[PDB]
């Protein structure tokens, strides 16, 4: 499975300058839109399984 | 440059952080337009960068 996001940490060290034309995922949060993280991780899952 | 301003540049009016771009516009370019149809990138008038 590969994933737009999962709203590990935009610093805008990464999204300012090169990679705004390009990352969907700096350009939804440049516009408002914001994915929020899960509260469970995928590691807090991996522990309940 | 790299401080939060009220820009205009001919007339393209808006808010931002401005910064030394690397796009290498060829040399008949002025504007960058984000996914979105937003401006994100200008070559300054005064002085060509
Ligand atoms: C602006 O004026 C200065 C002299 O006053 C000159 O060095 C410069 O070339 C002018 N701007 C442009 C884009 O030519």
């Amino acid at each position: 499975v590969t994933l737009a996001d999962a709203g590990f940490i935009k610093q805008y060290g990464d999204c300012l300058g090169d990679i705004a034309a390009r990352d969907l995922i700096c350009a939804q949060k440049f516009n408002g839109l914001t994915v929020l993280p899960p509260l469970l991780t995928d590691e807090m899952i991996a522990q309940y399984t | 440059k790299n401080k939060c301003v009220n820009f205009n540049f001919n007339g393209l009016t808006g808010t931002g952080v401005l910064t030394e771009s690397n796009k290498k516009f060829l040399p008949f370019q002025q504007f960058g337009r984000d996914i979105a149809d937003t401006t994100d990138a200008v070559r300054d008038p005064q002085t060509l960068e």
